[PDB]
C-alpha cells in the first residue's frame, strides 16, 4: 500500500462477447412482441433492425 | 520548469521496458512512435528533459 | 485476473509486452469490453503481499 500508484494492484474482468451465428442465449431486458406478416413494419430480430 | 533539465543521451544501447520499474506511472505517452515498437525502430541521439 | 497498473494499457488488440505476450493475450478482431478498476485496499498488504 506504500507503493505509489500505477504500481498499485488493479482487478480486471474482461467481457468477450460471442457475436450473433448461433441461436442466442444471452439476451437483455426487452419485452417481445406479437409477430406480423403481410405489412409493411420495422423489425427487431435478437438485436437486428 | 524555466530552467528544465536536458540530458543528451548517446553510444548506448537503451531497453525501454526497463522504464516502468523506474517510476510509478499509469501511461508512456507518445507522439511520432509507439510505446510498443520502441525496442525495434532505433534513433541517433536521445534527449531527456526533466 | 489481478494485473499491475502500468499494464492495464497492454490489455488491448494489438499490444505486446511481458504480460501481453506471455500472460494473457487477445485478438486483433477483439469484440468485447475491458474493465478495470483500482483494488489497493483488498490487494495490499504492509509485509508485501
Ligand atoms: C534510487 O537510488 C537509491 C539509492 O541508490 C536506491 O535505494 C533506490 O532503490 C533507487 N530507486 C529506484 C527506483 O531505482
Amino acid at each position: 500500500p506504500t507503493y505509489g500508484v500505477g504500481h498499485q494492484p488493479y482487478r480486471v474482468v474482461v467481457l468477450s462477447f460471442e457475436l450473433l451465428h448461433a441461436p442466442a442465449t444471452v439476451c437483455g431486458p426487452k419485452k417481445s412482441t406479437n409477430l406480423v406478416k403481410n405489412k409493411c413494419v420495422n423489425f427487431n430480430f435478437n438485436g437486428l433492425t | 520548469v524555466y530552467a528544465w533539465n536536458r540530458k543528451r543521451i548517446s553510444n548506448c544501447v537503451a531497453d525501454y521496458s526497463v522504464l516502468y520499474n523506474f517510476a510509478p506511472f499509469f501511461a508512456f505517452k507518445c507522439y511520432g512512435v509507439s510505446p510498443t515498437k520502441l525496442n525495434d525502430l532505433c534513433f541517433t541521439n536521445v534527449y531527456a528533459d526533466s | 485476473f489481478v494485473i499491475r497498473g502500468n499494464e492495464v494499457s497492454q490489455i488491448a488488440p494489438g499490444q505486446t509486452g511481458n504480460i501481453a505476450d506471455y500472460n494473457y493475450k487477445l485478438p486483433d478482431d477483439f469484440t468485447g469490453c475491458v474493465i478495470a478498476w483500482n483494488s489497493n485496499k483488498l490487494d495490499s498488504k504492509v509485509g508485501g503481499n
